[PDB]
């Protein structure tokens, strides 16, 4: 495995702080560095930083970029379905109920690629899905993306229609479901799925429309309508 | 058929054994007893394993008729590092 440390070269970069301005791990380079730490090793299914000092490492962040770092987890063990569970459980069980999206979304990307027969995300997330607090449920819809990209599985997309009209969901958890809904029916033309887009985007108003979180509807659209 | 499932099992790579195999087992028995029989037939800790069924996680408390186990129905092996109760409660301490 490639080391973060080693990608950036920083023995060789100019260090004009030298010893001092390195110290200094703020949440944003913290997510740049889960993010190198996981592409870079990505496909091995190994890593000399990430499957050993995961949860240390994850403390650090906050809310969202502890998210990241726990997706990034699985992200570094792509195509090993069995392994990379095993291995991505105990941050599924995190501490931090927070953590457990980021862990969903770690083993979504850890079987992003390859289908299992059984599907275990889909029985991970079928409880889930209406869970209450918002990031959990993306956590576990991102999940379900990665593992099932292109599936365009019946089932997935009639548990979503019930998120689809889940007013209760966030506006970044309902731009998470809109994307969900198009990767599974990609390039297909969902007629279900077509209708309840059309349904929902007619139904939006201009007030909550005017932010900038309601561009996934028409990406929606297109995923469902590509091609 | 006489209240019994045909449950296929996916046991992990790591495991040198067949992918895909098939389980012979009744449906009054829980989720414990389904995966104390994976153990038995496939040689597997049942604590360590976590197996979804019917598009469904295993429910140790529940039967397996009203855990959803059907015929034929599907199933992961989830190998755990920590059992589920376990995990669960040294996680909760590691806080």
């Amino acid at each position: 495995p490639k080391v973060p440390d080693d990608i950036y070269k920083t023995h060789l970069e100019n260090n004009r702080f030298g010893g001092s301005g390195s110290q200094v791990d703020s949440a944003r380079m913290n997510l740049a560095s889960s993010f190198v730490n996981g592409f870079v090793n990505a496909a091995f299914g190994q890593d000399k930083l990430l499957t050993d000092d995961g949860n240390k490492w994850l403390y650090k962040n906050k809310d969202h970029g502890m998210l990241s770092a726990a997706a990034s987890l699985g992200m570094i063990l792509l195509w090993d379905v069995d392994g990379g569970l095993t291995q991505i459980d105990k941050y599924l069980y995190s501490s931090e109920d927070y953590i457990k999206s980021g862990a969903l979304l770690a083993c979504g990307i850890v079987n992003s690629g390859v289908r299992n027969e059984c599907d275990p995300a889909l029985a991970l997330l079928s409880d889930y899905v209406l869970h209450n607090s918002n990031t959990m449920r993306l956590g576990s819809i991102f999940g379900l993306g990665l593992a099932y990209a292109g599936s365009n599985r019946e089932d997935v997309l009639t548990l979503l229609l019930p998120v689809m009209g889940d007013s209760k969901s966030s506006m970044e958890v309902a731009g998470v479901t809109a994307l969900a809904c198009g990767m599974i029916a990609v390039g297909s033309c969902n007629g279900d799925v077509t209708s309840t887009i059309l349904q929902t985007i007619m139904e939006k108003s201009e007030t909550e429309l005017k932010d900038t979180y309601a561009r996934w509807l028409p990406l929606g659209l297109g995923l469902n309508h590509l091609g | 058929t006489t209240g019994i499932a045909t449950i296929e099992v996916f046991l992990p790579p790591r495991l040198k054994k067949d992918r895909k195999n098939l389980l012979e087992t009744r449906l009054h028995i829980t989720g414990r007893e389904l995966r104390s029989k994976i153990a038995e037939t496939f040689g597997l800790q049942e604590n360590y394993i976590k197996i979804v069924i019917n598009k469904k996680q295993l429910q140790l408390g529940k039967t397996l008729e009203e855990q959803g186990v059907a015929h034929n129905v599907k199933a992961m092996v989830l190998e755990l590092k920590q059992s589920e109760e376990d995990a669960r409660k040294n996680f909760q301490l590691e806080e």
